[PDB]
């Protein structure tokens, strides 16, 4: 509780500095625009990777380049029902990745979800609205998972009492 | 602080004519639109469609009225006006990568194109057979050239690139130019000679913008690690560097002998001072926040509102600066580098802004530009 | 709905339509219907040798030899009587209805025709309640292989009747959701005090089934029902038999309905994220 | 192997379905007279 | 109980047909409506109720959904296209576990699709079938090939091909679809916006104009019964009016209905609407003021836009389908109008050629078969009963490693 | 312009278009389509093409070689008429082009039709690769041509074509269009092979490209949604094209995807260059010129240079890495690939206009007949 | 499609773009006498029950304009026959309907001004008005026996169900 | 067939970008004795100012950087919550940038309750130094 707001403030301060993008054409293959964090051909166009950790489980990894940025999020998972609901919810969002425009189809290993943002998205939208969407997404996931868990338990009690009444 | 919203999609680059009555700009596609001021409104006057790729550079000569364009299709065109119709002419560049930047010479007899094939192309006009020929500067460039500037004696050139260095080259062509004189930068000027190389050791930032002064003996450049640097050639070529506390800057311009105006990802122009002793200091932001943002929404009340945001933090729906996105180009609008009174800025949000020095002197307390 | 039904729907509608057509004196029509049910039971409704005045219903079960050892023929003879005939080829139990000799009341015949499978399973429970009523001891347990991997054990004691189900969950999340549901079943005697006692074990068999070759594995779970003589008398045994044999399908039905409710719940959050992302454009 | 399985399935469709010579269900209804349908 | 048959489900705008494979007729035909409880406040998505208890299981599908007090009736499908996926999933819950009574982990499944379907709808249907109910197999089929396969029972063994034109008419939009060698030519499918609802509305407004004594709540069911029981297609119009005016004792029928609220009987006379019902297929400007083109010109414009080498097999095989094409003497009228249009075009070409070109006369056939009302279900049922079907159908394993992209493309029959 | 006052006319006869102009011009004067129309009397040229619905159409020339001779004669008297050129056929010099690997009987028939029927003063025919290298300003090189029927590789040395080294590969743009039709059918969209050729041709001209490294493009296709583009059909439906954009032009390098035996274009180019003489191999590797309609894909010369470098590493140096820096190649594509053949023919007609040995004379045709054609070499 | 007349003979006279067809009547008028059994009024009564549902009519001849005018007037007859209950005041109603005037073509009250050609001079106007009045009275007297049913002496339900339908969404009386 | 396609010839190119190195390996980092003495006598500000001397930015050995990070994060987790902002304001710009580099190195391997202390130090260093220090962290070629 006390660690939540400094964690989100540090993540917001780190994402503001890494979202300064620019249009750039490929110097290896002629007439190509590629995201430089994925191809990794030229080593002078990459920045240092950074991470922010709240505890031993929750962390955020940020990797940058001249025209692209990649954000990987690890989500708090307490027990078995929470991690299977988290796995179902992340699979449900990553199937519909063509409607979001900033989502990867598969996450980076060791993490749960990844965002890939290029310079066309920050040409089409504002920067601070994208930062606000990332912070709002990270806030809403845990409340959603807790409400789903409480709904499952409140359903199961009524089903058990309805079966044992008529016997 | 005059804002005009042209269009919603971003503006890549812009150019003015001699009398500052017409403007030419690219609407993030393969066409060039020329707008003319009629009465008190801007109307579209001409459209130029020849390229097959993204337009990366437009320049307009003040005397001869010719427009050079370069794009990402490895091509360059020179446009001239005949009977109210603009006609193009192809320039052979002999490059295998995309082109990034184009600048005219001060005497309008050659032009320089910086491209991504680790070279700089200098193009002039051959009139015996009537086409534009080119020459190449290659060594020791190792990456993509991002910016260019011309010395006022029509010989020297300055370049910045992605190998964290800023270089000064000599571009002297015997068929067009005459014999130059001596400079504090150097004394021996063949073609392609490296005069000076600058850059930090171990601290890597991409150089986005370079600029010369009015007299031509001082150089300034900006980088990606939030640093502004000024090199002086007369005092045995010293370099002064200032580390700012803001987002990186993408443009730079000398407005006098001792004043630097810059802009970038913080959406507002800022002013820097350079004295004769060699100290680079930060003076002020030139976009003072509107009409105080109405005493900054009542100074005591926004301090209590920051206590209210310490309770419930919510985000600002519209930024208080006159540009809602980044600024990519700063240009001088009134007279020249010797006497500057107004300047123009363009940006990603699709707006054009004209600023005046006298109104900013009158509004901002204790502000004095020289 | 919450509770599952007992009687079939195809047999009742088909026989009601045929009896309503035969009551009005209209011309009869041919029929040839083949279908299935829960737990791998086959059905067949046809005409014997092309005769249009007779209808014939037949059933097919894998495990009829185990149910015949506990005396399922006499219960079917007592329930149906003259409608029971020799079985069809490839089938176990066969009935026969003649359309020219129907009685005036037709709801009860259709209702007894709908409950053929419950009348097949009822004989083991009606046998083993009588041992608890008579006070016998030392009788062997009843082992029913009602599926390929699942097994029902019935045992009788002095004051208790023990029914043990063995079940296999096919997916990994179903084990967790079934653990939640059986925890709520185990705790659920706090309101009703006449409720029977339900016990649950995971990955290991219970103690009294140590002698049998019960499987040990991660997916396999064991469910124990304890029944008292307030439920096994001669006036409240019908709803007991009607409820205890439709338990596994009830559990898996509620597991699949919970997963469908979860998939319903995710869509509103996805639509809200899409609206918040689409508001950010400068259109 | 889409094509080989599909042509074996089509040969199963050809060898499977029989023929009927019963009158159509439209013939039981009443309609207009026959001889002016020309 | 060694092998269990597959389940065949065909959904639609008006009716849903469901049963087991290997049979000739479907076991259930139900209306496609769902009654849900809407005791909450109207027009508030935030106040749309959290199911604290089991309150999403309080609904009724099928014929029990029609006229239930304190319930709201919803129709999830507009024109063969699913608009609400939650109501479709709750529909399939009571389809599987109540009517069919089949355990979904032991049976294969066959479903149908609209003719112009995006792959995203196939991915959503595969998600609903594989993630919630855990079926071992799923196959999504094209309706025109199933109708063309079901039309083979009136045909000899040497003439069974898979090239033809399918005219489909139900409760939505009439489709004209060309099929060449088992693949649908997708750029030539045409639509006519006339179906059984427009015919029922036209008969209802004619009965509102003429007769008296009908209760206001039971006009639509009376018009539906008059349409289904007394209707035919006439060759000419003024001769039928002469037949009805000269001899009214033979051609005028009577219909008797029962009032629901008073348990009384009413009787009406059925006259001019016996033949004026189905004539809006051939004269669409009688009811719809926008569409002014008959069905035969639409069929000729479908066939004339096809490639040239398959143009003559398409005329030789025209297959009727759907429930709205069950009127008497439909195919004779369609064949006569199509032959008149074709022969007018070739005599105009022979006049303008001046003896230079002598094209052969073509043969036009319209096929009426036995299984016309349930053709798509019959084709799916005869497809699913073969042992070769299990090698073509997808598995849950290919959904597990490869993903939802296996159900975007099916092996097209 | 010569001393005798007989003008020099450059006429280029491509399959899609016929262009004509004078010697020394930097742009063609007259452009027509090649078409013969018959009403259902005989309109040839531009005026058959606007009035398209009345006239049944006929294309006389297929893949650069003429199929119907009288239709080409009507094309020639349409071009040499007063409405377009207005020239006297007895007082003109004419230069013509020919496709490579041309059979000799066609060339003899073309020379017989020019010398006997129209009675031209001077007739020359030249191979288009020499005209392309004259338009570039070079003399020695290798020309790779890819159109709609076939793909040709031909080396030109000292201004003359080497006949025994010209190679042919039977892969062109229609096979790529058919492969794109099959790949779009594998995603669930309904298409037909005969009714939907032009739409998939416009999709192929708009969206496809050539990938540099295959595993990087496949990783980007199966992990990110960057490559997904949207296209609008003429009916009104919107389709989404993803990873087929690099998979469709891969049949040029791997011919076994389209069930055609053989090798790719890079192995064919390496075996063509390496079969020549040893001392002239360094001149051929530094002058490679791309031309044709199927060579306009992005990323083609980088992939060609990479495959040539890998083949030279494997089969010459046999694993030595240190000598790879000495190997120098350069593949040049023109940025002016509109009318290169006409410009090369105009330069060749301009510079070689007054010398006697170039033009074939009518008097030697009257003396000899078909024996003048040995003076081309 | 729609049904057209077939009584055109090129010896017939024209009043503008009308056709001066013969009629069988006892009323005075400028129309010639008819020797044959059929005429234009019986064909209009014959084709009224099929022509009233159409909305797009294509002109092929000159007699079709006269057929369109009689078909438009028959709905105005059927509006007056709705309210009536016995025969003899039925003919007394239809005589007073036939006496009163209507807007001729060339006037702004006429609905089909685009197709119908305006008359030129005054005797053409007099001949046209007398011809339309004779056509009006004759089709009223012919419709009086066809509408009424003799066994009950009431208007028939089969004829009075065609009141609300309009031919090409037009009306002679208008709103 | 395709044996030649497995060889990557792009990294044998002469014109690729090669990083430039300067300085030897003689920088041993900060010394443990003086900061241990300043921790022993209780001078926290002198311990922080002596811990930030001699950064090992040129040595390519890993163990010197690991022991320097061990001493710096050993000093940083032994402060009270109210003595942070006095110690932050005693530094110049280069000390703020070096402290931000050590804080962002310290998030790699969390243990016990050090992350809350590092978040408080990150908040005070962000309040003193601005957002340009994070950009100078991200664009550094030689890392501590
Ligand atoms: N003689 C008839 N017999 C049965 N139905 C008839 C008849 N005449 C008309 N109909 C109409 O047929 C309709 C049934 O259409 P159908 O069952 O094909 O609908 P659907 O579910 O939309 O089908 P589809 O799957 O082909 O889209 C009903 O609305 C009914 O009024
Ligand atoms: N921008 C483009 N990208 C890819 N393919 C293209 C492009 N433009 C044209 N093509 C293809 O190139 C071919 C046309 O080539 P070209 O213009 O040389 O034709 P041609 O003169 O008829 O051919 P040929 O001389 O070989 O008979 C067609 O297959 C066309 O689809
Ligand atoms: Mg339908
Ligand atoms: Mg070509």
């Amino acid at each position: 509780t006390a660690t939540l707001r400094p964690y989100l403030s540090a993540v917001r301060a780190t994402l503001q500095a890494a979202l300064c993008l620019e249009n750039f054409s490929s110097q290896v293959v002629e007439r190509h625009n590629k995201p430089e964090v994925e191809v990794r051909s030229s080593k002078e166009l990459l920045l240092q990777p950074v991470t922010i950790s709240r505890n031993e489980k929750e962390k955020v990894l940020i990797e940058g380049s001249i025209n692209s940025v990649r954000v990987s999020i690890a989500v708090k998972q307490a027990d078995e029902i929470e991690k299977i609901l988290c796995h179902k919810f992340m699979r449900f969002m990553m199937m519909r990745a063509e409607n979001f425009f900033i989502l990867r189809r598969k996450p980076v290993e060791g993490y749960d979800i990844s965002f890939l943002i290029t310079n066309f998205h920050t040409e089409q939208m504002y920067k601070h609205k994208l930062v606000d969407f990332v912070i709002h997404f990270m806030e809403e996931i845990d409340k959603e998972i807790s409400e789903m868990k409480l709904s499952v338990n409140a359903r199961a009690r009524i089903v058990a009492e309805e079966f044992l009444k008529n016997f | 602080m005059s804002l005009h919203q042209f269009l919603l999609e971003p503006i890549t680059c812009h150019a003015w004519n001699r009398d500052r009555t017409q403007i030419a700009l690219s609407p993030n596609n393969h066409e060039v639109h020329i707008y003319k001021k009629n009465g008190g409104q801007w109307v579209k006057a001409h459209e130029l469609k020849e390229h097959n790729g993204h337009i990366t550079g437009i320049d307009w000569a003040p005397k001869s009225d010719r427009i050079v364009t370069c794009g990402a299709d490895r091509n360059a065109y020179v446009w001239s006006q005949k009977d109210g119709v603009w006609k193009p002419t192809l320039v052979i560049l002999r490059i295998n990568r995309a082109a990034t930047f184009v600048k005219w010479s001060p005497l309008e007899n050659k032009f320089a194109v910086g491209s991504g094939a680790r070279l700089i192309s200098v193009c002039y006009f051959e009139s015996e057979n009537d086409w534009w020929v080119s020459k190449h500067i290659k060594k020791p460039i190792r990456s993509t050239v991002l910016s260019l500037d011309w010395h006022p004696n029509n010989v020297l050139l300055a370049a910045g690139s992605c190998d964290f260095k800023c270089r000064v080259f000599s571009a002297y062509i015997k068929e067009v130019d005459e014999k130059p004189a001596s400079t504090p930068w150097g004394s021996k000027m063949p073609f392609g000679q490296l005069m000076s190389e600058f850059g930090g050791s171990g601290t890597g930032g991409w150089v986005h913008g370079v600029s010369f002064s009015a007299s031509g003996s001082r150089l300034a450049w900006v980088s990606h690690d939030s640093t502004v640097s000024v090199a002086d050639a007369s005092k045995s070529v010293q370099v002064s560097t200032l580390k700012t506390e803001f987002l990186p800057l993408l443009s730079v311009s000398f407005v006098s002998e001792n004043s630097v105006v810059a802009a970038g990802h913080d959406c507002c122009p800022m002013l820097f001072n350079y004295d004769d002793r060699g100290c680079l200091t930060f003076v002020s932001k030139l976009d003072i926040p509107k009409q105080s943002i109405q005493r900054n929404m009542s100074a005591m009340e926004r301090f209590r509102n920051m206590d209210k945001r310490a309770t419930t933090e919510d985000r600002n729906t519209a930024l208080e600066t006159l540009h809602q996105n980044s600024i990519t180009q700063v240009s001088i609008y009134e007279v020249d580098k010797q006497d500057c009174r107004k300047f123009c800025t363009t940006g990603i949000d699709g707006a054009m802004t004209i600023w005046d020095f006298k109104t900013l002197e009158s509004s901002i307390q204790g502000l004095r530009i020289m | 709905m919450i509770l599952l039904e007992v009687n079939n729907r195809i047999i009742e509608e088909t026989l009601a339509l045929k009896f309503e057509n035969a009551a009005a004196g209209n011309k009869p029509e041919a029929v040839e219907v083949t279908f299935a049910d829960f737990d791998g039971v086959l059905y067949h409704i046809s005409n014997p040798n092309g005769d249009k005045t007779k209808v014939m219903v037949s059933i097919s079960l894998k495990f009829y030899k185990e149910l015949q050892a506990h005396g399922a023929d006499e219960l079917l003879k007592r329930v149906y009587g003259s409608y029971l005939v020799n079985p069809e080829s490839g089938y176990n139990v066969s009935l026969l209805y003649d359309l020219e000799n129907l009685p005036a009341s037709k709801d009860s015949i259709v209702h007894q025709a709908g409950m053929l499978k419950r009348n097949c399973f009822a004989s083991v429970f009606e046998k083993y309640f009588q041992f608890q009523e008579e006070g016998k001891e030392g009788e062997n347990r009843a082992v029913i292989h009602y599926r390929d991997d699942e097994t029902m054990y019935v045992e009788s004691k002095k004051d208790r009747v023990t029914v043990v189900f063995s079940t296999v969950f096919k997916d990994d999340d179903d084990v967790v959701i079934g653990k939640v549901f059986m925890q709520e079943f185990k705790e659920g005697r706090r309101a009703s005090h006449t409720a029977p006692q339900v016990l649950f074990s995971h990955r290991e068999p219970p103690l009294e089934l140590k002698d049998t070759d019960a499987a040990v594995g991660d997916n396999i779970g064991y469910i124990t029902f304890v029944l008292f003589p307030r439920h096994t008398n001669a006036s409240a045994r019908d709803n007991t038999i009607n409820l205890i044999h439709t338990f596994r399908d009830y559990l898996h039905y509620h597991i699949k309905c919970s997963k469908a409710y979860i998939h319903t719940r995710m869509r509103a959050k996805t639509s809200d994220f899409l609206k918040v992302l689409n508001r950010a454009r400068p259109d | 192997s889409d094509q080989q399985k599909k042509e074996e399935l089509l040969n199963a469709m050809v060898a499977k379905l029989g023929n009927r010579e019963d009158p159509l269900p439209q013939d039981s209804f009443e309609g207009v007279d026959e001889d002016e349908w020309d | 109980a060694g092998r269990l048959p597959a389940c065949v489900v065909d959904c639609g705008t008006g009716y849903t047909k469901l049963g087991y494979a290997g049979n000739t007729e479907p076991q259930f035909i139900i209306p496609s409506c769902i009654a849900i409880k809407e005791s909450a406040k109207v027009g508030d998505q935030a106040q749309r109720r959290v199911m604290k208890g089991v309150d999403d299981l309080d609904f009724f599908i099928g014929d029990e959904a029609i006229e239930k007090p304190t319930y709201a009736t919803k129709w999830p499908i507009r024109h063969g296209i699913v608009e609400d996926w939650d109501l479709m999933e709750r529909f399939m819950e009571q389809v599987i576990f109540k009517y069919l009574r089949a355990e979904p982990e032991d049976h294969y499944f066959l479903l149908t699709e609209p003719p112009l379907n995006t792959p995203e709808n196939r991915e959503y249907t595969a998600e609903i079938m594989f993630e919630s109910f855990n079926v071992p197999g799923l196959y999504i089929a094209v309706q025109a090939v199933l109708a063309l396969a079901a039309s083979w029972t009136s045909r000899q063994v040497g003439e069974r091909t898979l090239t033809g034109t399918v005219i489909d008419s139900g409760d939505g939009v009439t489709h004209v679809i060309p099929v060449a060698e088992g693949y649908v030519i997708g750029s030539c499918i045409k639509h006519i916006p006339i179906a059984g609802r427009d015919i029922t509305y036209f008969i209802q407004q004619l009965l509102r104009d003429r007769e008296v004594g009908i209760p206001p709540e039971q006009s639509l069911e009376t018009a539906k019964a008059v349409k289904e029981r007394y209707s035919y297609v006439c060759p000419d119009l003024v001769k039928e009016f002469n037949k009805y005016d000269t001899d009214g004792s033979k051609w005028i029928k009577q219909y008797t209905g029962i009032n629901a609220i008073s348990k009384k009987e009413f009787s009406i006379d059925v006259g001019y609407e016996r033949f004026l019902g189905p004539e809006i297929f051939f004269h669409p400007e009688f009811a719809n003021p926008d569409f002014t083109q008959p069905i035969s010109e639409v069929v000729d414009e479908v066939i004339q836009n096809c490639p040239i080498d398959v143009r003559r097999p398409l005329y030789k095989n025209i297959v009727l389908s759907g429930g709205s094409t069950m009127f008497r003497d439909f195919g004779r009228r369609l064949q006569r109008d199509l032959k008149r249009t074709v022969d007018a075009r070739l005599k105009l070409s022979e006049e303008l050629s001046g003896g230079r070109l002598k094209p052969k006369p073509i043969d036009v056939q319209v096929i009426t078969h036995h299984m016309q009302r349930y053709a798509v279900w019959f084709g799916g049922s005869m497809l699913a009963s073969t042992p070769e079907f299990y090698q073509v159908c997808h598995t849950k394993k290919d959904y597990e490693e490869i993903g939802p992209s296996i159900c975007r493309h099916n092996p097209v029959f | 312009m010569d001393s005798q006052g007989r003008k020099v006319v450059v006429c280029d006869n491509g399959t899609g278009f016929v262009k004509c102009g004078y010697a020394g011009s930097n742009f063609p004067e007259h452009i027509f389509p090649a078409l013969v129309g018959r009403p259902i009397d005989l309109m040839v040229g531009d005026e058959a093409s606007e009035l398209r619905s009345m006239l049944e159409v006929n294309y006389p020339m297929e893949n650069g070689i003429v199929r119907n001779w009288d239709d080409m004669k009507h094309l020639w008297d349409y071009t040499f008429g007063p409405e377009k050129l207005n020239i006297d056929t007895r007082n003109c010099k004419i230069l013509l082009t020919e496709p490579p690997m041309n059979p000799t009987k066609n060339r003899e028939k073309i020379v017989e039709v020019m010398f006997e029927t129209y009675q031209f003063s001077g007739v020359y025919v030249a191979i288009q690769a020499v005209l392309t290298l004259y338009a570039q300003g070079l003399l020695t090189g290798v020309v790779v041509d890819s159109g709609d029927g076939v793909t040709h590789i031909c080396p030109v040395y000292e201004g003359f074509s080497l006949p025994h080294l010209t190679r042919r590969l039977d892969i062109a743009g229609r096979d790529i269009t058919r492969y794109l039709i099959k790949l779009l059918l594998l995603r669930g969209y309904a298409f037909n092979h005969s009714a939907d050729f032009e739409t998939v041709r416009m999709i192929k001209e708009k969206l496809c490209y050539v990938g540099y490294n295959i595993e990087q493009e496949q990783k980007l296709a199966l992990e990110t949604t960057v490559l997904v583009e949207s296209y609008t059909l003429p009916d009104g439906r919107i389709i989404k094209v993803g990873g087929e954009r690099f998979e469709a032009p891969e049949a040029l390098f791997q011919p076994h995807l389209i069930n055609v035996e053989g090798v790719g274009v890079a192995e064919l180019l390496f075996n063509t260059i390496q079969a020549a003489d040893i001392d002239t191999r360094s001149e051929f590797y530094k002058h490679i010129v791309l031309s044709g309609g199927s060579t306009m894909y992005p990323g083609l010369p980088s992939r060609l240079e990479r495959e040539l470098k890998q083949l030279y590493l494997e089969r010459v140096l046999k694993g030595d890495v240190e000598k790879l820096s000495k190997f120098k190649i350069r593949i040049e594509d023109p940025p002016r690939r509109k009318h290169m053949v006409f410009l090369g023919g105009a330069v060749l007609a301009d510079i070689m206009k007054d010398k006697d040995n170039f033009w074939m004379t009518r008097q030697e045709y009257q003396e000899k007949g078909v024996r003048v054609l040995e003076k081309l070499g | 499609p729609a049904y057209h007349s077939s009584l055109m003979d090129p010896d017939t006279k024209l009043i503008g773009n009308m056709a001066l067809l013969p009629i069988r009547s006892q009323f005075k008028g400028p129309a010639p006498r008819e020797t044959k059994d059929t005429d234009i009024v019986d064909e209009a009564i014959y084709y009224f029950k099929a022509n009233v549902f159409f909305k797009n009519y294509e002109i092929k001849n000159e007699a079709d304009r006269t057929l369109i005018y009689i078909t438009l007037y028959i709905s105005e007859c059927l509006k007056k026959l709705q309210k009536c209950n016995s025969k003899s005041q039925g003919e007394k109603e239809m005589y007073t309907l036939g006496i009163t005037n209507f807007p001729i073509p060339g006037e702004p009250g006429f609905p089909l001004n685009a197709i119908y050609a305006k008359p030129a001079n005054k005797q053409e106007d007099e001949v046209m008005r007398a011809y339309l009045q004779q056509l009006r009275q004759e089709t009223g007297l012919r419709l009086c026996e066809k509408v009424f049913d003799p066994q009950n002496d009431k208007p028939s339900k089969w004829w009075t169900c065609f009141v609300k339908r309009q031919f090409m969404n037009k009306s002679l009386s208008g709103p | 067939s395709a044996r030649f396609r497995k060889v990557d010839v792009g990294e044998y190119d002469e014109n690729k970008f090669v990083d430039e190195e300067d300085g030897g390996d003689g920088q041993a980092g900060p010394d443990e004795g003086e900061v241990d003495s300043c921790l022993r006598q209780g001078n926290m500000t002198a311990a922080l100012q002596a811990a930030l001397k001699n950064p090992p930015i040129n040595t390519k050995s890993q163990a010197v950087k690991d022991r320097a990070g061990s001493i710096v994060l050993k000093v940083l987790i032994s402060f009270k919550a109210n003595d942070i902002e006095k110690a932050v304001q005693s530094l110049d710009k280069n000390g703020v940038d070096l402290l931000m580099k050590y804080i962002y190195k310290g998030f790699e391997s969390p243990s016990d309750n050090s992350s809350a202390v590092l978040l408080q130090w990150h908040e005070k260093a962000l309040a003193a130094g601005g957002v340009g220090s994070i950009v100078r962290v991200l664009t550094a070629r030689k890392t501590v």
